[PDB]
RNA sequence: UGGCACCUCGAUGUCGGCUCGUCGCAUCCUGGGGCUGAAGAAGGUCCCAAGGGUUGGGCUGUUCGCCCAUUAAAGCGGCACGCGAGCUGGGUUCAGAACGUCGUGAGACAGUUCGGUCUCUAUCCGCCACGGGCGCAGGAGGCUUGAGGGGGGCUCUUCCUAGUACGAGAGGACCGGAAGGGACGCACCUCUGGUUUCCCAGCUGUCCCUCCAGGGGCAUAAGCUGGGUAGCCAUGUGCGGAAGGGAUAACCGCUGAAAGCAUCUAAGCGGGAAGCCCGCCCCAAGAUGAGGCCUCCCACGGCGUCAAGCCGGUAAGGACCCGGGAAGACCACCCGGUGGAUGGGCCGGGGGUGUAAGCGCCGCGAGGCGUUGAGCCGACCGGUCCCAAUCGUCCGAGGUCU
RNA sequence: GCGAAUGCCGGCAUGAGUAACGAUAAAGAGGGUGAGAAUCCCUCUCGCCGUAAGCCCAAGGGUUCCUACGCAAUGGUCGU
RNA sequence: UGAGGGAAAGGUGAAAAGAACCCCGGGAGGGGAGUGAAAUAGAGCCUGAAACCGUGGGCUUACAAGCAGUCACGGCCCCGC
């Protein structure tokens, strides 16, 4: 009844969600800014940025635990010597999310427009 | 009737000489009164607190505007506590005495759209020995022609809980000065955060 | 804690080896047993010289449950398999010799000839 | 044909009152505040784009 | 600061950390006892402690042990007034910190998959405590 | 069990069981009382009383009935022999087949046995819950009384009084007190035990990243195994039934004529039950009989069929949108919206998991050691404005009459 | 000469914006065409079959094959 | 499979004189203009009913219970000197 689970399960099963976040933080770092559905960013904004916040670290072993998620090393090596030195001086929270109007006609659903904080 | 606002803030075991009991602390702190009734005016004589602090720009003054006992608005739901009498500036925990049986009444945890089985602990049909789809089901709800109608009440699925609940009869096991707290004996209605009002339990 | 049908293993030299009880004296519907709680036992299996045969209708104290008994200072406390030791009409064991460990409320529930001959009461 | 079955048909004080409830509201259409064109609130003016910040693409 | 263990710190001000931290090896613990009137004759029990479930100040542990052929485990509540806790054979080895295999298995196989540890025997032996400088001058 | 054949042959599904109840008393127990061939306990019978319970099993398809262990009791009935738009198909009321009997035979048997399709979508009433509109004769934010309605309305054992009263003795109370239980109901997750779907660790096979190492996918919609915090529960924990008042049924009375006596009654006054109403808790002013209290705002800004009941903005307020919540199907309820800790990230603490990767040493090697209670973190509790609630938009009385 | 025949034929209702939308193998993202794209084309990831959900024939079907131009109708939604 | 069964589907206008052309709209669809006695005579187009679906006006309904009707009183609206 989930009277304190937060989940955000979004009509799809495990395995479907976690490859999906990968799938996300492959799409979304590689081309920076993305448009997609609204609870799909809502809750992949809380991964992208624990992503950063273990690119912060950059000791060997931080690189290891980007590579369990993304897993591709040309994209993890641009991740880490294109994107990790500019936001040193920034604490958490290096994702905004800003909804985006003119929803879908086949699905009627609300657009989320999510990027890179500048 | 000693009575106060509260606030549950979760529970515990304390250990007394030989035997642990599993108390509840919770948050019972300063309360303003903000209005007394009258026989003169009303009839059944209550008194009105209200207990959490309030920053003055969330108010919308029909509120905001009391006189001169509390000032400072309250936030949450203005407690008229049946027919006890402070003093007139707050009420600590020192009303209470460690050793008195206490009620408390708040506001329980609604499961939402509960089930049957799960509200009103039946027993349905089995899993195995060809049951089609009775696995949860109430069952029967009444009978043929006469009387027809089925009767008020048949206790059937719906909200089970989010409603005002006392819980009765427990004891004081231990008070906090400092920070104005008390300990009851368990079993406290509502969830972490839920307010309660605890007044004095009769039982004579 | 014990139900109906269930195999407790005797601790007793009665020449009982494991029963199986049905009805739990408490009252109307007794729905468990707890330990120190006197239960309705048939003998299933016995060892031979003994004054209990196989099919007896006896009566028993449980002694020890894999279910814990919650002691009453936030304490608790499991064995590893269910035991009844055999109890008379009289509440009076019928062995001088009861096997393994026991537990301290037959002591305060009543028995103190089970719990003086037991050597390790736990 | 099977277990439930309209045993009389639903007349127009009927069908004309259940249909009442379920009627579309007016969308929310605040003025973007550089654009001269309604939008609801939360979201991107189409041709404004955020004081023109992530916008919809100019040149 | 309205919840938390700051209120859960007021009700913790008759806490017993004075008694050493241990890993799931063998024990012996001793406890006050209630009976017959008279609360004397604490009691000792050793054993291999199982769970270590800590949580805040109540916590527990599980002492196992074997008694004339029979199992018999103990939920301990750590900081009931227990008088001492002294660790036999600091033993260790705990690989897997719920160690709820052994229930099955009881025989003389206990110590081969739950062996003696080194690291905290040298820690323990060079922090004995057997330092004579109370009125050493 | 019958008799009748009055609606039902364009059909009203038949026995039994499971779940779910409700009602009557002609009461099985618990609560009172009279009589007794009632010494006490245990009894028998009758009157009032339906408030609550009426077990777990074996046998047969069984209702019923016979036995085991208990209890104070395992009550009798109705509600289409309650309940198949809830379920079961074991029997009977389908086609196969066989046994015994009858019939020359086809076949039949209210005789026996094996097997044998049980029909996803609720239109209206009812019921469980939650809403929208309007009303509550000015508009809102709160608090709250209660006309009325349901829940619970249990019950056993041990000890003192007391081995006293009583009885020769065996036996063994009434009155009152203390403790602990069996079932049911409410609340909680601190103790115990579960689930906890990718939180952690280990492992096998294949493929891939890059060869080694280290990782990722699949083997479930978890690849298996061991754990697992928060949350949700009971197998756990804390409580509940009352204590007390009034009128009472059966019953016991006081005074007292009719009927100079007598009499519980004809006037009156009492005692007297788990029964009734009080009392506990929630539902509740759609209790139009629409209650009561505190606080904020209010004449024109134009004119009728005149204080809007001809209209445009606007005060208090409300609504839309977003962040969310032990709040939730949707809706609704509650806290916020830069004057912020509401959610996400991060930090610190708690807690799960158990010595991360890499380096150095030993060993031919699988592997073991120090770095290391380290590394990894879903929820629990605080802090941080790093990001997202930016901007905003729309309704809203203008104070009728005796 | 119609109101009935569980009458027939044709139209339109109720059921109702309700069930379903057809194996629980799985989709996500960036560009392009286009007035209009979750569904069309290209690219980068993820998953499924792989004694087939792959390939070759005979049955069977009869232009369903390819290109170019379009969405009147069809595709259980849209669709260039 | 086959023997066989077996449909519905007529109407513009006298003459297509079948709507050149402008605009919205991807197209479809029309709005104008024009031909036409008539364009609700627009291309399966004569007349075009009823069931059915709506739009606009008058009356009445959020304390009343009925096979929904009839009679009476009254209020409101619309015709008629
Ligand atoms: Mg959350
Ligand atoms: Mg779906
Ligand atoms: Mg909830
Ligand atoms: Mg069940
Ligand atoms: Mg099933
Ligand atoms: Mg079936
Ligand atoms: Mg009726
Ligand atoms: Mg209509
Ligand atoms: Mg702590
Ligand atoms: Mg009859
Ligand atoms: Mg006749
Ligand atoms: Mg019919
Ligand atoms: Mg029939
Ligand atoms: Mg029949
Ligand atoms: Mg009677
Ligand atoms: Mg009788
Ligand atoms: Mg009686
Ligand atoms: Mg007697
Ligand atoms: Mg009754
Ligand atoms: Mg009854
Ligand atoms: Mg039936
Ligand atoms: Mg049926
Ligand atoms: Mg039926
Ligand atoms: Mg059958
Ligand atoms: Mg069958
Ligand atoms: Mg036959
Ligand atoms: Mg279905
Ligand atoms: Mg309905
Ligand atoms: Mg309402
Ligand atoms: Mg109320
Ligand atoms: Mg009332
Ligand atoms: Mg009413
Ligand atoms: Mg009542
Ligand atoms: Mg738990
Ligand atoms: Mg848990
Ligand atoms: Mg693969
Ligand atoms: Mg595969
Ligand atoms: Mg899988
Ligand atoms: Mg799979
Ligand atoms: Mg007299
Ligand atoms: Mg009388
Ligand atoms: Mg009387
Ligand atoms: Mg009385
Ligand atoms: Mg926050
Ligand atoms: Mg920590
Ligand atoms: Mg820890
Ligand atoms: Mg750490
Ligand atoms: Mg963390
Ligand atoms: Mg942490
Ligand atoms: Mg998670
Ligand atoms: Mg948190
Ligand atoms: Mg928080
Ligand atoms: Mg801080
Ligand atoms: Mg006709
Ligand atoms: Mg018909
Ligand atoms: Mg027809
Ligand atoms: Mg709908
Ligand atoms: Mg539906
Ligand atoms: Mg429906
Ligand atoms: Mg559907
Ligand atoms: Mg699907
Ligand atoms: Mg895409
Ligand atoms: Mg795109
Ligand atoms: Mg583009
Ligand atoms: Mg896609
Ligand atoms: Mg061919
Ligand atoms: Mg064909
Ligand atoms: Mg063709
Ligand atoms: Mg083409
Ligand atoms: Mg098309
Ligand atoms: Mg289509
Ligand atoms: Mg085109
Ligand atoms: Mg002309
Ligand atoms: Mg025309
Ligand atoms: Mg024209
Ligand atoms: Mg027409
Ligand atoms: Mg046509
Ligand atoms: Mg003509
Ligand atoms: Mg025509
Ligand atoms: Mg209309
Ligand atoms: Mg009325
Ligand atoms: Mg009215
Ligand atoms: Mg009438």
């Amino acid at each position: 009844m989930r009277h304190l689970k937060s989940g955000r399960k979004l009509n799809r099963h495990s395995s479907h969600r976690l490859a999906l976040y990968r799938n996300q933080a492959k799409s979304l770092l590689t081309h920076g800014r993305i448009t997609t559905t609204v609870p799909k960013a809502k809750e992949l904004r809380g991964f992208v940025d624990h992503l950063i916040h273990l690119a912060k670290r950059g000791d060997l072993h931080a690189r290891r635990l980007v590579l369990r998620d993304l897993q591709d090393v040309k994209l993890v090596r641009k991740l880490f010597d294109e994107i990790a030195p500019r936001y040193r001086d920034r604490q958490g929270g290096y994702t905004r999310v800003l909804k985006l109007a003119e929803r879908r006609r086949g699905d009627g659903a609300p657009l989320a427009l999510v990027e890179l904080v500048e | 009737m000693k009575g106060i606002l509260g606030v549950k803030v979760g529970m515990t075991r304390i250990f007394r000489d030989d035997r642990a009991v599993p108390v509840t602390v919770i948050l019972a702190g300063p309360c303003p009164v903000v209005q007394r009734r009258t026989p003169e005016k009303d009839g059944y004589t209550a008194v009105q607190l209200g207990f959490l602090p309030q920053n003055p720009k969330r108010v919308n003054r029909p509120l905001k505007g009391h006189f001169a006992k509390a000032g400072v608005e309250p936030v949450r739901i203005l407690r008229e506590i049946r027919d006890f009498n402070p003093e007139g500036d707050t009420v600590t925990v020192e009303i209470f005495k460690p050793g008195e049986r206490v009620d408390v009444t708040g506001t329980s945890k609604g499961r939402g759209f509960a089930g049957v089985m799960k509200r009103w602990n039946f027993a349905g049909g089995p899993d195995s020995h060809g049951a089609h789809k009775i696995h949860r089901h109430p069952g029967s709800i009444g009978n043929r022609k006469t009387p027809g109608r089925v009767y008020k009440g048949k206790k059937m699925a719906g909200h089970y809980g989010a409603e005002r609940v006392t819980v009765m009869n427990l004891e004081v096991v231990d008070v906090i000065p400092e920070e104005n707290l008390l300990l009851v004996k368990g079993a406290v209605p509502g969830p972490n955060g839920g307010l309660v009002i605890v007044r004095e339990t009769k039982k004579a | 804690m014990i139900q109906p049908q269930t195999y407790l293993e005797v601790a007793d030299n009665t020449g009982a080896r494991k029963i199986m009880c049905i009805r739990v004296l408490k009252g109307s519907n007794a729905k468990y047993a707890t330990v120190g709680d006197v239960i309705v036992a048939s003998v299933k299996e016995a060892i031979p010289r003994g004054a209990v045969k196989e099919g007896d209708v006896v009566k028993a104290v449980v002694v020890r449950t894999k279910k814990e008994i919650k002691r009453p200072d936030g304490s608790a406390i499991r064995f590893d398999d269910n035991a009844a030791v055999i109890i008379n009409n009289q509440l009076e064991p019928r062995g001088t010799r009861v096997f393994g460990p026991v537990a301290r409320e037959l002591r305060e529930k009543g028995f103190m000839k089970i719990v003086s001959l037991a050597p390790e009461v736990l | 044909a099977k277990h439930p079955v309209p045993k009389k048909k639903t007349s127009k004080a009927r069908r004309d009152a259940r249909r009442s409830h379920h009627a579309l509201t007016p969308p929310t259409l605040v003025p973007c505040p550089e654009c001269k064109a309604m939008k609801p609130p939360h979201t991107v003016c189409p041709e404004c784009g955020y004081y023109a910040g992530r916008k919809v693409l100019e040149v | 600061m309205n919840r938390g263990a700051l209120i859960k710190l007021v009700e913790s001000r008759y806490v017993r950390t004075d008694l050493p931290e241990f890993r799931p090896g063998d024990t012996v613990r001793v406890s006050y006892k209630v009976k017959e009137g008279n609360r004397t004759r604490i009691q000792d029990f050793e054993g291999i402690v199982i769970r270590i479930r800590r949580n805040g100040f109540n916590t527990t542990f599980t002492v196992r042990k074997v008694s004339y052929g029979v199992g018999v485990e103990r939920i301990f509540p750590l900081h009931s007034p227990l008088i001492q806790k002294i660790d036999i054979v600091q033993r260790g080895r705990a690989r897997r910190a719920k160690l709820y295999f052994i229930r099955n298995l009881s025989d003389r196989e206990i110590r081969r998959k739950l062996r003696a540890d080194r690291k905290r025997i040298d820690q323990d032996r060079a922090a004995e405590r057997a330092a004579k400088e109370e009125a050493q001058k």
